[PDB]
Parts: structure tokens; C-alpha cells; sequence
């Protein structure tokens, strides 16, 4: 999106959500 | 109850009236007090001008 | 300030804004109209959504009116 | 009954005079936050000076 | 009066600034001021001593950089009250300091003095209408659209872990370590005159910081990664030059997981973050470990949250679901958030009125600090 | 005015309440005041400073617990009034407190000013039309069928023996001892802390309640189990910790039996019963023997059955037939005989009305105390 | 045969030693275990990789210094076995273990497994021929002389009070608390973090104690004194340097009244003495707040006890005499009672032999706890 490219650093191509797996 | 009643009205409303004549009448002291810093810092402030 | 006009007045505009109110939260208990806030939550403009979700006096309007 | 009469004049009578003092002690802490301010004021102009 | 009001993000290192009410920080500018420290001969040279803002990175070969705030504590109060100005300059913002709200941020736990200066400067040399301070943790929650997490980020300098439920903050589980970004930066600056690059100046050091921003990577193992070469990286110097890095590029930012590499006792940024959940209570904890936002510039590692699930899985109970929010805009969660809230009418309830601050000070703000 | 009148079985460890005429007690909700411990920062937080049953119990971290009620006698009057308030509320009933007669129930041997009060609440805040109060004891027996019998219930703060035959109580036969659930959760929580678990926060102290009611037992004999040092069973916490137990699940529950160990010479609960019965009349006593009921909380324990009957039949004399009826319902049998009492006519003649209360006051109250 | 038993006192903070029949703990050292931080280059430096004592203090800025007891409770069973022989070394005792009688120290309400890992360290490490664990009350009522007395003291981690009237203990009047010395000096630190000035080493920690020992004084009134701005009292430092306190020298021992400000909801010292009066029966109270004893460490702030009667009075009932004696040598007199103790004749047969201990366990300690 274009609002997140005119700022200089974003985190670009990277998971947003970090969890475990399942199997509890 | 009805003379009990009389008690703690005529205690609440006359203690509270002294509560805030303490508060009020030291607080004119402080006036008085403040006024003479007052005189003090026009004193000092129309010296130095 | 109910220190003016008469009590009718009075009696009448709480009334007033009970119904209106009431028809205010029928108007965004409605899906299409929390759906909006959905999509905005999905884009994350989340301006419009906290603004509405605490800026509407809403809440303690019906509370009080109620 | 003239018990509770006179005992609700006598407590909102002196409740009335606590309205009066309560006002006259608000008014001064405004006084002692406006005296304050204008200390602070006459230290800057001492400052200045 | 109120008219739109103004969000400043004194990030120690970045400031992010901008009016309520926009949708992003159009006024980001690094945070120091650069003077020049050569013998100017030539008539018609650049203007003016003070270099903050952009003109500083475009001319860094000249300037001699001097940070204002370390460890999100103000040293230097001056170049604080020139880059405010600068903010209000004809350049970055054009209004003036007696027309609009502030919302300044602040890092947790910073000295009281910090926040009464604050108040001093932005109500004697800036005459504003209004003035809140909060803090960044809030703020983040705001931006990213919830109300219950914990809100772990790492600015330049300064590290946290704010653990908010529901919207109570809980202060006693608040967990503050002073080793982010610029320690990251100067243990590689370390590493780089270790590895003969000598890197000692400002505008060195501030080429020290576009390296961590761009060269180095976070472990996920690091005795797996350290008993093998890497792929040693090769960076160019403005000038054309050419620096290798080699193992430090995953070395260098391991000092936020563990300070013992800078000689500090002190605790990881995985310590911090399980810590400050583990100092509340107990019905809490799974929810809290369940929501973990990130924000602040120095988690925008490669590699990073993925190595602080190893961790706090490693730290956390068993099978507990540890679920971590990094979005893309975590360096400006604070602006976004301290947007957010200034764009509402519980802000003109919320902050600090002139007049009253004129009538108590800083023990207006002290009491109004939450 | 009047229709269903509104039953409420005000027991200090929760409260059961519904219409007439209802088979189950729709909201049974725990007896106690959530106040919130830490302080809203975030706008559109949780709103109100009271919370109530649901709402404080899924909130249950955040909050601090007061208990009104303790040992059937009300502490916090505000506390009290909040609760019933809840009652009627929309969540919960959305009724008026003046269209529906109330039945309360308390406990038996309490203090006149628990009766004088509770009816000043619900004659001054609440303009009930019709109010009665009763004994926890009849009502187990009309929601069991049963007409003679003995009441031994065990709500969460008082236990008690009433020796009812043929819908005749004898008042000075009623054993009356203040060592219940509560009880039995704190001397759980010094086990806990005997076995270096510690527990302080009113939050958590629910918590130990949670362990009582999914670990405890009764042992069919105090040392068979004592200098045997069990297995620790482990058990999960809210949050994914592990409490491994052994000799407490069973040593706190032997409060009941034998109140030495909390330091109170009494009675237990097994005397309790014995002694009411040995109280009555001489022919009596093969009826009540062979008719006792259980009710309140505490008579879930496992093996609390069986620990009763060894306890009589140690008590009793030789041969004597020892039947106790047991229903599944101990926890409603006191409410559901409030429903079906408030469902007849007769409660009708047996209530007090407002003007009755009026012209005379809590001599009402004492005169149709039974 | 047996000879002159040895009483090592144990504390969460200070660990007291010496012989019986001393009159004074010839050998204190504080309670904790240092080892290097830097890294070891030159020949001829310390050796030892541990220490102990002394040299520890001696070399405070080289040691991470990490307390293994905490809250009473011992979290590191190793560096206790260090701490012991160092008890035993050839700097503070230059005997044998297995020639001595133990006299240990413990605060009441512990986890059992404190106990019998205590046990098998004097029997299996140490081959002690007779160990002896009792509490800190009666020590320092043997210490006083008296024979009545509640004695409340305040180690550097639990605070609890033990009322003894005429030699008898009361099991279930015993409070505790784990807030003391050094949770008051965690939140000295705190309040110094939130004036300027970071302690983060835990190196550091001792010189916020000494802070705390040497700078603090306990205010009767606490708001009326917080809100006059003091003089902000000037101290030094080991380094040289020179810190400016202000109000947190007065509201950081406000703590130990105030639970509160820990975020930590328990009751304080006060509420500690007045509860464990009041737990105790009818006709013993108004000999237990006459005889009012004090110990622990944390007992000697300045106004301590004054404003422990004006709390006193605030809870006591009316016209009660409180006589809150607190004696010069509060901080050894629970070794000074040990030392008596042990000095008398039925202490031979007090104790638990080597022998029993191999034929029961565990359980012969748990059966000879008072
Ligand atoms: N892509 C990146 N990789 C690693 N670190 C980064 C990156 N971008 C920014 N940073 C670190 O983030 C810092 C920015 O600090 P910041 O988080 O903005 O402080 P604040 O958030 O308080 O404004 C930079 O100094 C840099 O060290
Ligand atoms: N399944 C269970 N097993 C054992 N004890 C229970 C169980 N469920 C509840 N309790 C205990 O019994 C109490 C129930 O309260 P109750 O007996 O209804 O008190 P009251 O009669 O005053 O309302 C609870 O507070 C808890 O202490
Ligand atoms: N002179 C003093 N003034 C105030 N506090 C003190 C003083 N001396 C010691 N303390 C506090 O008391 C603690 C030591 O108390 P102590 O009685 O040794 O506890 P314990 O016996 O449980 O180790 C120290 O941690 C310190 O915080």
C-alpha cells in the first residue's frame, strides 16, 4: 500500500503475526 | 430521636460554620501577610527601576 | 436548564430523547451500519472507529436518559 | 412537629451562614492562587531588573 | 482555543511529529543538532549554525552531531528547545507555538524533573493552549486497534514493556531497560574498529546507524550460527568505500537479548517482556501472553520476532499460546496513537489547561500524568 | 402489586435468585464487590467502577474482591445494596423493585439487625411491596419433599442443624457454628502456603476456591491417610503454572469435622448434627436419624457422605438406622423451596406489607420471623 | 560426649553466627554470594570464583552480587552450601561441622521443604551430630528475658509477629508477610530511578541499602509531610559523588505501613501487630499490647515505633496502655536468644539427634517444630 511505502522504514515482506503452533 | 436530631444539626452546621471560619480567617491572615510581600516585591522591583 | 419553560417541556424533551436515542441506536445496531465500522477496522483507519466508539455520547446518554 | 420546625430552621439558617463563610474562604484560596501568580510575577520582573 | 492539535513523538534518536486528526507523520526528522566544526572562508556558504532536520543528513560531512536525549532522559535542554522550534519552523510544521494542543510522549518511568521541564518549556518559551503527556505504550495500542496487550517496544534508547489490560495500565508490572537502538549502533561501532574501520566521528557513527538499519540480521541460534562463516556483507561507504562486517552482523544485535556482551547486568528484552507479564496477576497472564504488540524502531530487525517466540516460548509455561502483533507501521504506532487520541473530545477533557498550569505547575502535571 | 414474587437466597458465598414459580434459579452469580486495582489510561476502556457476577469473573485479574456478606451477617451495607441492585438490573431481571413480593432468605440464629436492616433496604431503597424472610432450612425440606427431618447444610460461611419434624421446628434444638466453605478455602491457602504456595490477593484467593472445589476430598478416616504422605496430584492454574498438592486435599477439608486445627474449640460438623438431634425430644429421635438432609456447598466434598454416616454412627446409638438424603440439588434446594413457597397462597398471609412496616417497623420483622 | 553448639542464625539478609554462651555474634556477614563480573587477565589476582563474607563487601564493584534466601524461603540450595562452609570456614568459625550442635533460625509459616532440604544439608553435607530448628519469636523473647510478648519483628525479607503469652505460643494468631528490607530498598531504588539517578547493578543494590540505612526516617504524618517540599538532603556515595533524595527518604519506608505503593494488596506492619492481637482470645489482649516487642532489622528507622503507637492507637481500642518495647540490640536478638537457648540444659533433649534423623527422616524434624 502507498501509504506504507512513502515512509522511509516499514517493515516490508514480513509475517505480521508470530504464534506457536497448535498441538497444545 | 427528635432531640437527637437537634443534636447532631445544630452540631454538624455550627462545626462545619467554625471549620470555615478557621480556614477563611487564616486565609486572611495570609492576606494580610501576602500584602506585605506584595510591599516587598513593589519595593524591590521599584528600586531597581 | 429546567430553571425556564414549563415542566411539559421538560417531560417532553426527555421523552424526546428517549425515543430518539432509541431510534439513534437502531440506526447503528443495524449490520450495514456496524458493517462500515468492519470494513474501517480491516483497513485500520481506526480514527473513525475509536472515535465512534468513544466520542459518541451515546453511551451515557442512554444511560442517563433511560 | 414544632420541634422538627424550629430544628429545620436552625439547621438550614446555619447552613446558610456556612454558604456565606464557604464563599468568603473560596474567594481568599483564589486570592492566595492569584498572589501566588503575582509573586511569581514580580520575581520575573526582579529577574528582569 | 482548540484548533487541530499537534502529536510529537520525542523519540530519542527519531522524532515523529505532525497534526491530529492526519493519518500518518509527514514530519520525521532525526533528533539532534548538528553544528559545523570547520573554519567557514567562502562568503555564501550554508545558512545558519544549527542543523537539525534534513539539511543535517545532507550535509552530515560538515556537522559535528550532538544528541539532546539519552536514554529518553533530556540532557542537553537547549537543543531540545531548538528542535521544538524547528518542529514549528517554516520548514516542518508553519504554525505557531500559540495555536494548537500538544500531545508529547514520553518514554515510561523517565525522572519527574524530566516531565516538569517539559512542562516549563512548552509553557514559557512556546505558549501553547493545551498540554498532554503520555505514555507510548497507549498510544500503540491505539494504532493498532485493541485495548488488552503488552506492548513491548525498543525506540532508540530506551525499552519497555507496558503491559495494558483492557485498558487499565498496570504501572507495578511496567519493566524499563535503558539498552536499545544507539547501543545497538555503538556495540557495532565497537565491532567495526575490532574488524579496522575505525569508525569514531559523528557522521561515522551515524553511518554506524544505517549499517544496523540495513546490514545486520538477528540470530535465531546463535552457537548454530556462530560456529559457521556467514555471508559477510558487503556494504559501501558514501565515500565509495567498501566494509565487510562478517559474524558481527548477527552479533551486533544480540546486546538486546542479553546486555552480558556490554559488560551491563541487566535483563534481555525477552526478561523484560516476561517479567513485566509474570509481575501481575495470575488471571492475566494467558491473556497477556496471548497478545504481544510490538512497536519501536529497533524491533525492525530481520529475523527478530521470530528468535522472541524461541525465547519467551523457552521463558513462558507450557503450551501456553504466545501470539506477537508486529505490524508495518510499529515506528510510527506512536504518532498513529497519539493521533488517534487527539482526535477526540475525551482530549479536551484529558489534557492539561494553561491557566491551570499556571496556578499550580508541576504538580498539575504530576497529578494529571495518567 | 404483585406478580411471581422475586426469591433471593442471600447466601454469603453466592447468591441464587429468580422468580416464583421457577424450577432452576436463573442467575447465580458469586456474593461479592469487584473494584478495580489499576488505573484506566486507555480511552473506551472497561466503564463503571462496580463490577458484578459475570462481569467480575471474567475480569476477575483486574479486580479486588470484597466480600459483603461474612458469616451470614452483612458488613457493607452499600456492598449489599449494590448486589441486589444487580439483581434487579437489565442483565439480569429488568424488573422494577416494586411490582414483585421478595422472598430473602437467612440464615438461622442471626443478629435482629440483619433482619432490621435488610428490611430497611428493601422497604426504603427498594419500595417492595411485600417482603418475608424465612429460614434456610424449611426450604430444603420443601424442595426435597420431605416434612420431618434434619437440615444440615453448609453454605459457604455458617453451617447449621435444624431438627424439623412434621413441619414443627424446634428452635432450641438448632446448633448454629460460623466454620464453613470459607473456612475451609483459607486454611487451604495457609496448606498452600505450607507447601510454599502462596496466595494473598483477593483475586487469587478465588483461585483457591477453584482448587477446593476441583481437589478436594474427604478421607473415610483422618490417619489412614495422614502418615501414608500420598501422591502429588498436580493441577493446572488459570495461567499454565502447575500445583502439585498431596496432603492438602484432604487436610483442609478436615476443618469441618474438627474446627481444633483452625484454633476454635467448637463443634464439628458431625457433633453439629448430633447434638441437634440429641437436643430434641426423646421419641424424636429415630425419625430424625432417619431423616437428614444435606444442603449448602461444603456437602459436595467427595467422600463427605460417607464421612457423615461413620461420624453418626459413632455418635448414635447401636443399631439405629442413619439415612441421609443426599440430593443433587444442594446448591438450589434452598432456592427451589423459595420458589415453590412463594408459588403458594399462603405466603400471601405470611408476608409484611409496606404500610405494616410502616405503622410499626422491625416488630413486624420479629413477629413473623417464623 | 557433645560440645559447645554453634548458633547459625539465618537471615534473608544478614546471616549471624557464633558460639553458644557468647553474649555477641562475634562473626556477621551479610547474606549473600559474590562472584567476578569482568574477566580474570593478570597472575596474582583474586581466586576463588565465589566469595563470600568480607571480601565480598571489600570488592563489591568486582561481584555480581545475587541473594540466594528470599522472602525466608531458600531459592539456591548450592550457594547455601557455600554460605554454610563459609560458616564453617577458617575465617568466621575454624571448627568442624561434625562437632557441633546447629542451632538454625527460620521464620514461621515456611514451606516445608525448606525444612527437610535443611535437614538433609546438616546431615548429609555437614555430618552435624545434632540440629535443632527453631523460630525468631521466643528467641527474642529468651533474648529480652521476658516471658509474655508479642514480638514483631522485620527481617530484610518477612515481617510477621508471633503473639506468646507466658511462654505459650499461639500457632494461629502468627501473620507474615514478605515485605521488608529488601523489598523497601527495591523500592528505594525505584524512587531514585524516578529522581535521576539509576542503580541497575546489582552491585549497586548495596549502596541503595546503605541509602536506605543511613538517610531514611519514617514521618507520623505522610501526606502532610509529602506535600511540604523538604530540604532535599545532600548524601555521598562510595564513589564520591554527591545524590540529593528529597521525599523518597520518607515515603520509601512508607512501604512497610502502606503495602499499597508495591502494588501488592496484604496488610502492613501495623495491621500485622493489631491483627495478631486480635486473632488471639478475649482475656489475652490486654497483656499482649502492653508487651510489645520489637526485633528484626528493619525496626530501626528513625520514628519506627513512634509512628507504630500512633497506628497502634488508631486501631487499638480505647484506652489501652502499648508499651512497644524496643530494645538496643534488635538486630541480634534473635542470635542473642539462641545463644540462651542453647546454653540451657533441655536443650540436649530439645533437639534431633544424628541418630533419629537416620531412623525417621524428615519426619522426626516436622514432629520437634516448636
Ligand atoms: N530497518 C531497521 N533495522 C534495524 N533497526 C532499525 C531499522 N529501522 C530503524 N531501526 C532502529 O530504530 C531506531 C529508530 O528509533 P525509534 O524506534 O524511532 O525511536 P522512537 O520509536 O522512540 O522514535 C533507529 O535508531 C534504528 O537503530
Ligand atoms: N463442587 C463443589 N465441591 C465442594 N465445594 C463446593 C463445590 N461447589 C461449591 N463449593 C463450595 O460451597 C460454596 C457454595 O456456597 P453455598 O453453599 O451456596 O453458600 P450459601 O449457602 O451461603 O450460598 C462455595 O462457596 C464453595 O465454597
Ligand atoms: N540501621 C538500620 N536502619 C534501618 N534499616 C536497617 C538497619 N540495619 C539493617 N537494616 C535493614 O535490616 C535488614 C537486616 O535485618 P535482619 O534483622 O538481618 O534480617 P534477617 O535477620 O531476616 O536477615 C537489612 O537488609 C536492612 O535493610
Amino acid at each position: 500500500d502507498p501509504k506504507y511505502a512513502d515512509l522511509p522504514g516499514i517493515a516490508r515482506n514480513e509475517p505480521d503475526v508470530y504464534e506457536t503452533s497448535d498441538l497444545p | 430521636e427528635k432531640t437527637r436530631a437537634v443534636q447532631e444539626l445544630s452540631e454538624q452546621n455550627q462545626r462545619l460554620l467554625d471549620q470555615l471560619s478557621r480556614a477563611s480567617e487564616v486565609e486572611r491572615q495570609l492576606s494580610m501577610q501576602v500584602h506585605a510581600l506584595k510591599e516587598d516585591f513593589r519595593e524591590k522591583n521599584s528600586s531597581t527601576n | 436548564d429546567p430553571a425556564s419553560g414549563t415542566a411539559l417541556q421538560e417531560i417532553s424533551f426527555w421523552l424526546n430523547l428517549e425515543r430518539a436515542l432509541y431510534r439513534i441506536q437502531e440506526k447503528r445496531e443495524s449490520p450495514e451500519v456496524l458493517l462500515t465500522l468492519d470494513i474501517l477496522k480491516h483497513g485500520k483507519r481506526f480514527h473513525a472507529t475509536v472515535s465512534f466508539d468513544t466520542d459518541t455520547g451515546l453511551k451515557q446518554a442512554l444511560e442517563t436518559v433511560n | 412537629r414544632e420541634k422538627t420546625r424550629a430544628v429545620q430552621e436552625l439547621s438550614e439558617q446555619n447552613q446558610r451562614l456556612l454558604d456565606q463563610l464557604s464563599r468568603a474562604s473560596e474567594v481568599e484560596r483564589q486570592l492566595s492562587m492569584q498572589v501566588h501568580a503575582l509573586k511569581e510575577d514580580f520575581r520575573e520582573k526582579n529577574s528582569s531588573t | 482555543i482548540a484548533n487541530q492539535p499537534v502529536v510529537i513523538d520525542n523519540g530519542s534518536g527519531v522524532i515523529k511529529a505532525g497534526f491530529a486528526g492526519d493519518q500518518i507523520p509527514k514530519y520525521c526528522f532525526p533528533n539532534y543538532v548538528g553544528r559545523p566544526k570547520h573554519v567557514r572562508v567562502m562568503a555564501g556558504a550554508l545558512e545558519g549554525d544549527i542543523f537539525i532536520g534534513p539539511k543535517a543528513e545532507e550535509h552530515r560531512g560538515l556537522l559535528s552531531i550532538r544528541y539532546p536525549m539519552e536514554h529518553g532522559i533530556v540532557k542537553d535542554w537547549n537543543d531540545m528547545e531548538r528542535i521544538w522550534q524547528y518542529v514549528y519552523s517554516k520548514d516542518q510544521l508553519q504554525t505557531f507555538s500559540e495555536e494548537h494542543p500538544v500531545l508529547l510522549t514520553e518514554a515510561p518511568l523517565n525522572p519527574r524533573k524530566n516531565r516538569e521541564r517539559a512542562a516549563e518549556v512548552f509553557f514559557e518559551t512556546f505558549n501553547v493552549p493545551a498540554l498532554f503527556i503520555s505514555m507510548q505504550a497507549v498510544l500503540s495500542l491505539y494504532a493498532t486497534g485493541r485495548t488488552t496487550g503488552v506492548v513491548l517496544d525498543s525506540g532508540d534508547g530506551v525499552t519497555h514493556a507496558v503491559p495494558i489490560y483492557e485498558g487499565f495500565a498496570m504501572p507495578h508490572s511496567i519493566m524499563r531497560i535503558d539498552i536499545a537502538g544507539r547501543d545497538v549502533s555503538r556495540f557495532l561501532r565497537l565491532y567495526l574498529r575490532k574488524e579496522g574501520y575505525d569508525f569514531h566521528s559523528s557522521s561515522e557513527f551515524e553511518i554506524v546507524k544505517a549499517i544496523k538499519e540495513r546490514a545486520c540480521y538477528l540470530s535465531i541460534n546463535p552457537q548454530k550460527d556462530e560456529t559457521l562463516e556467514t555471508e559477510k556483507a558487503q556494504y559501501y561507504l558514501p565515500d565509495g568505500s567498501t566494509i565487510e562486517i562478517g559474524p558481527s552482523r548477527f552479533r551486533a544485535p544480540e546486546l538486546l537479548f542479553r546486555p552480558d556482551l556490554i559488560g551491563e547486568e541487566s535483563e534481555g528484552i525477552h526478561e523484560v517482556l516476561v517479567f513485566a507479564i509474570q509481575k501481575s496477576d495470575m488471571d492475566l497472564r494467558r491473556t497477556l501472553f496471548s497478545n504481544i504488540v510490538l512497536s519501536g524502531g529497533s524491533t525492525l530487525f530481520k529475523g527478530f520476532g521470530d528468535r522472541l517466540l524461541s525465547e519467551v516460548k523457552k521463558l513462558a509455561p507450557k503450551d501456553v499460546k504466545i501470539r506477537i502483533s508486529a505490524p508495518q507501521e510499529r515506528l510510527y504506532s506512536t504518532w498513529i496513537g497519539g493521533s488517534i487520541l487527539a482526535s477526540l473530545d475525551t482530549f479536551k477533557k484529558m489534557w492539561v489547561s494553561k491557566k491551570e498550569y499556571e496556578e499550580d505547575g508541576a504538580r498539575s502535571i504530576h497529578r494529571k500524568t495518567f
